[PDB]
């Protein structure tokens, strides 16, 4: 068969949370939540550890690669020798590599072939599981939860955080869910069945 | 023995122990509680704990700290004192007054 | 809210010296912020109190 | 009239360009030219007979229940040019006004209703306002450098390799192409189903129709907000730091009388024995040798081209001696977010910003001062001042989701801290199609 | 959107504003009963407050959802507020002061920068008539529009502890008041006063005409007092006990006098320097307001 | 004692697809 | 010459009770509170037009001393030293100063020091090239004399 496609689990988004920590910040209290809350809810609350002055949305640097071309050390794609002048060497830091920066933003999601089968996963009894976990919990997850701020939820100890995240899941409009769901999809076979996560 | 509730082996104490807590005059709790004093700031906030302890010590320790609490002692107290001890002309700088 | 107790950072500390007479000059002048401060000498406050 | 009210219009090219050869692909009539004598009755046979809601225009001034008609319509007239467009139209009420307009891309997808014919938005022609112009030689390099990144053998093509003549390039340059049966004479005929294979009907720019189908995605992200951080434009004004916020973008205050950057303005001038950078005040033509004492100014600045040291310096000086307000809008750069601990890595001389090449990439630091903790209360006073002059002119934190992750008083938020917007968290679910939605808003 | 009752928002039971009292729930007023004060020979006499300043803060764009009424009601009752001043929020508010703007300030004391329908907010010509007038906060310590941060709270004082006499006459002996206590009364008052929805009651001093407001402000009379005396106590000079037949009554003294203290107390919330000039700023419009 | 900053990101950990010999159903 | 205060000025005895340290916005600022509104003034910047008169510097914080330095210069004060005896020499054009009096010493020496301003007698100063252009920078005296 042709490889038109590119298996892989545990799928590595376009976009990722970057954090800035102020580090003298600490909690003098210090939680204790089960082990299986903690596989779940842990990568979270270790990326949004108290004393993060900031929390930002960054193209993620892991899969829009150098072998792309792309270099996002600053917060733009920079995209070196696309758009340049022609006869004379282009500048270093030049804007226009900003541009030709979202080409490769483009050209990289254009092409992009993966395909996710499931990896790793875990099922965890509900009597393991701190009650809105199992809530927002569907069965089973994969093991490689990354972090998403829902599940802060009675677990960041910074109070208005965790208020405000209440709120938003609790109006009608947003229902954080995770792991294994009811898909359309589901049962449809193709030489091993889909499945949703 | 609060604690011990649902938790000794021996079953006419706990079934005792679960009695003298069920009976509304009584009500065993443990760490941080309301205070009247929440949010009073004292260099550092105060906050209230239940603590396991006697309540002559209890009772002590909070004299103590109410006491530290209501002194009021400012930097122009002791600015005050300084120049009581300082040849009569000297000028005092430096913290706020409060 | 909490005082602080580990030495903070601080922004560069430029120190002007203003005498009877200047050439005032604003080429090359520092854009993030600074604490202009007017003399040599200003840690006066040493008699802790304990 | 809303900015999207009135009558709709775009120019032939555009026509050409995007519209004329979908109609040649749909098999409908060419759409009527509009002349002075054109009843709504006509066009709304041609708008029905087109499924196209178009009409060129033709010659002499509009009739009036025409003109209602078009507006009522929504109908999108094609002008050959912009010159004297009110004279075109009959103005009965005279409110139409050759100013008064509203220029907006408009997808092709809002106005063909057959969607096997349309692949992309708006997106990719935002995305081309971000191109420099470019040449045809500049091209073959931009395709020849996407290749490399993709490790395709790219050479000769696009060129003649004649045995005698040698190797010939010629342009790459083939935006919107077709592939068309050609009459012997070498001019192109309109694609027939009768010979011409269906795979040629419209070549989809090219691409599988799967790369298109993650093409619309990758546009959604390009033209995402979030993603936008090369900034443009800063500035400059004498101020205490007192604001935490990176975003901070200071006002003009009262007073100061704008006043755009012109050389004409700074000139020398002999000024109490000395040949002063004298700056001349545009509503009173007064001149002010001496940074200070100038008139509140607030400075715009389009272009640093040919300004001079003297003038770059003289102006700076007026910041600050005189509290000129000025606004570089030359300038694009990257921002970088400190949090108070890290402080500032970087340190930009007022010399640099008002001397760095035109499209080099500035790099600022700004700081989120939010998160710094209050003085001790015996710490010693000070002194002087701190004062900054880089503003921001537009919001800077745009990636930025959640701001302070730290308590006030144990229960009370920190001014300015941010909490997740509610997207962050709403996995909804696939649609009907599999497309993915959020949740539902009111249950119906 | 919530449509304005003709009594005003404050009329609503959600908005009720309510303070512990030894920690059991009552109506401002019967707190303000407890309150007794004993006159001294200095006399405050207010001065007309100067007219506010016309210029809102430019309408900028601004990143996030500004949480406009925690700002507010922690800059004047909020233990040790910071960034008091910080111009974003403002920005923000002058944005909602425009007559069509997209922005609408949910009851929750949000600004939404769309139009995010699920969460109920209040009705977008009153909060344009809050905005006009209280963005002006935005300038609270740009140095020419500074607020007189000291003859303004003799108006503070003529309404919280004036009589109706004292305050029809224009002039009030200063006062010192006092009155039975629990220990931390200030701090808890405050506490019950910072989770007010002083929106409603500032978006309906704004928006209401005529007779209904004329009745606002006699029904609301007692909220009013409240804030005063809150913002009284972070000013007053010296805040002590006394310890009368086992009760202890709580002195504050005095009224109506900012002292311009600084460092914070146990007593009492202490405003720095920023929260003087916000305070003062909220006290010229919002009397500018309350006297027309 | 002085305070520093610091930072991180989430990591990618993303494993081309493993070829398990065992089935999971008849 | 000696520059006369520009009208609305507002004449302010030094004390020293104008002064205090204080907090404002997260720093210890040497608030200054003007005499006549009460109003403090955390920062140099946006303080009153004040012509402050320091009839004595004896008892002075030296941080004081900077705090008024720095309000004349960035609030336009204009502050009237009277304790300060000095003897002056009236340097030509063509000798140029030699001697500077910085300004903390002006504000922070014993009573009965004598300093030595120097003065410029600008008259003779050479006129500049019709065509030469213009030099940058700006010279400026912070020190003047209140008599002649």
């Amino acid at each position: 068969l042709s490889d038109d496609f590119k298996q892989i689990s545990d799928p590595k988004g376009y976009l990722t949370y970057s954090v800035k920590y102020e580090d003298q910040f600490t909690k003098k209290d210090k939680l204790r939540a089960s082990e299986a809350d903690d596989r779940i809810v842990g990568p979270t609350v270790n990326l949004f550890k108290y004393g993060a002055a900031v929390v930002n949305i960054d193209l993620n640097r892991d899969f829009f690669d150098t072998a792309t071309g792309i270099d996002l050390t600053k917060g733009i794609p920079l995209v070196q020798d696309l758009l340049v002048p022609i006869g004379v060497t282009a500048g270093a830091e030049q804007s226009a590599e900003y541009v030709s920066g979202l080409l490769m933003v483009l050209f990289k999601v254009m092409t992009d072939n993966r395909l996710v089968i499931v990896g790793e996963t875990t099922t965890p009894m509900s009597n393991t599981l701190s009650t809105v976990v199992n809530n927002v919990l569907r069965t089973t997850y994969h093991n490689n939860v990354g972090v998403n701020p829902a599940l802060l939820r009675d677990f960041t100890q910074v109070n208005w955080l965790n208020r405000d995240i209440t709120n938003m899941l609790q109006q009608a409009g947003t229902k954080y869910g995770l792991g294994l769901t009811e898909t359309r999809l589901d049962y449809v076979r193709l030489v091993k069945t889909i499945v949703g996560h | 023995p609060a604690l011990l509730r649902d938790f000794t082996q021996v079953n006419w104490l706990n079934r005792d122990i679960t009695n003298m807590l069920q009976q509304a005059g009584t009500k065993y709790g443990l760490g941080l509680t309301e205070t009247r004093l929440d949010y009073v700031r004292l260099v550092k906030t105060i906050v209230g704990h239940a603590l396991n302890i006697d309540h002559f010590a209890a009772s002590v320790l909070n004299i103590n700290l109410r006491a530290l609490m209501e002194a009021n002692v400012t930097a122009d107290d002791r600015i005050k004192a300084l120049q009581a001890h300082s040849m009569i002309s000297t000028q005092f700088h430096g913290p706020n007054q409060g | 809210d909490d005082v602080g107790i580990m030495q903070q950072k601080k922004p560069p500390t430029v120190v002007q010296s203003r005498t009877d007479v200047f050439n005032e000059q604003f080429a090359n002048e520092a854009l993030h912020p600074t604490t202009k401060v007017i003399f040599n000498g200003l840690d006066v406050n040493t008699e802790v109190q304990p | 009239d809303d900015l999207d009210e009135g009558i709709r219009m775009t120019t032939y090219d555009q026509y050409l360009s995007h519209i004329r050869e979908r109609l040649h692909i749909t098999n409908v009539p060419d759409p009527i030219y509009i002349t002075g004598a054109s009843t709504p009755d006509q066009i709304a046979a041609s708008v029905q007979a087109t499924h196209v809601a178009v009409v060129l225009y033709q010659s002499g001034v509009i009739n009036g229940p025409a003109s209602t008609y078009l507006r009522e319509n929504e109908v999108l007239v094609v002008m050959p040019d912009y010159y004297d467009v009110v004279s075109r139209f009959a103005n009965a009420n005279l409110q139409m006004n050759n100013n008064r307009y509203h220029e907006s891309v408009l997808e092709i997808a809002d106005i063909f209703d057959q969607a096997d014919f349309i692949q992309t938005s708006d997106a990719v022609r935002q995305l081309r306002a971000l191109m420099p112009t470019l040449s045809t030689s500049q091209i073959r390099h931009a395709i020849e450098r996407i290749a490399q990144i993709t490790d395709v053998d790219s050479t000769d093509y696009g060129k003649l390799t004649l045995r005698f003549l040698g190797t010939l390039t010629r342009s790459l340059k083939m935006q919107n192409a077709q592939i068309r049966r050609i009459r012997p004479d070498g001019t192109v005929l309109r694609y027939d189903d009768q010979i011409d294979i269906e795979a040629f009907r419209w070549s989809r720019y090219f691409l599988d129709e799967l790369q298109l189908r993650r093409l619309s995605v990758g546009l959604r992200l390009i033209t995402n907000p979030r993603i936008a951080r090369r900034f443009n434009g800063v500035r400059i004004m004498y101020l205490t730091d007192d604001d935490p916020d990176p975003d901070f973008v200071p006002d003009v205050p009262e007073g100061y009388v704008a006043v755009q950057y012109a050389h004409r303005l700074f000139s020398s001038s002999l000024a109490n024995k000395r040949n002063r950078v004298t700056y001349t005040h545009p509503p009173t033509g007064m001149a002010y040798p001496s940074p200070t004492g100038r008139p509140h100014v607030h400075m715009t600045i389009n272009e640093r081209a040919g300004m001079s040291k003297l003038v770059a310096d003289n102006i700076i000086a007026s910041v600050i001696k005189s509290n000129w307000v000025v606004d570089i809008l030359d300038i694009e750069y990257t921002a970088e977010v400190m949090t108070p601990s890290e402080g500032y890595t970087q340190h930009v001389d007022a010399e640099s910003i008002m001397t760095a090449p035109k499209g080099k990439l500035f790099h600022l630091q700004f700081m989120d001062g939010l998160l710094r903790p209050e003085p001790s209360a015996f710490d010693p006073p000070a002194s002087g001042e701190d004062m900054r002059l880089i503003y921001p002119l537009q919001p800077i934190s745009v990636a930025r989701s959640m701001r302070a992750i730290v308590n006030h008083n144990e229960v009370d938020r920190p001014r300015g801290a941010v909490a997740p917007s509610s997207y962050e968290m709403d996995t909804g679910t696939l649609s009907r199609n599999g497309d993915l939605l959020y949740s539902p808003v009111a249950n119906g | 959107m919530l449509q304005q009752p003709t009594g005003g928002y404050t009329t609503l039971e959600q908005f009720a504003f309510t303070i512990r009292n030894d920690g059991t729930n009552a109506t401002p007023t019967q707190f303000l009963q407890l309150l007794s004060y004993e006159a001294t020979e200095n006399e405050l006499v207010k001065k007309t407050i100067p007219t506010p300043e016309t210029h809102l803060p430019s309408a900028r764009n601004v990143p996030g959802n500004v949480y406009i009424e925690d700002a507010i009601t922690q800059a004047l009752f909020g233990i040790s507020a910071q960034n008091v001043n910080a111009h974003g929020y403002f920005s923000r508010l002058s944005a909602l002061a425009l007559p069509n703007t997209s922005a609408r300030l949910g009851l929750d004391g949000v600004i939404y920068n769309s139009e995010t329908i699920n969460i109920p907010f209040y009705d977008p010509a009153a909060v344009a008539n809050f905005a006009a007038t209280y963005a002006k906060l935005g300038n609270a310590s740009t140095p020419r529009y500074r607020a007189d941060m000291i003859d303004i709270y003799a108006h503070v004082g003529l309404e919280l502890a004036g009589t109706d006499a004292e305050r029809a006459a224009g002039v009030m002996p200063v006062k010192r008041a006092k009155f039975d206590s629990w220990e931390g009364s200030l701090i808890s008052l405050s506490r019950d006063v910072v989770n007010w929805k002083i929106l409603a009651f500032l978006i309906d001093l704004c928006s209401l005409e005529g007779e209904a407001l004329r009745a606002f402000k006699t029904r609301n009379r007692d909220v009013f007092r409240m804030m005063l005396f809150i913002m009284s106590t972070a000013v007053a000079a010296n805040v002590v006990n006394r310890k009368v037949t086992k009760r202890v009554d709580r002195v504050l003294e005095y009224i109506g006098v900012n002292s311009m203290r600084t460092a914070g107390r146990t007593a009492t919330i202490t405003y720095d320097l920023s929260r003087h000039e916000f305070a003062a700023k909220f006290l010229q419009l919002t009397f500018t307001r309350w006297n027309a | 004692k002085i305070a520093t900053a610091s930072s991180a990101r989430q990591a990618d950990v993303e494993k081309p697809a493993d070829v398990t010999f065992t089935i999971e159903n008849v």
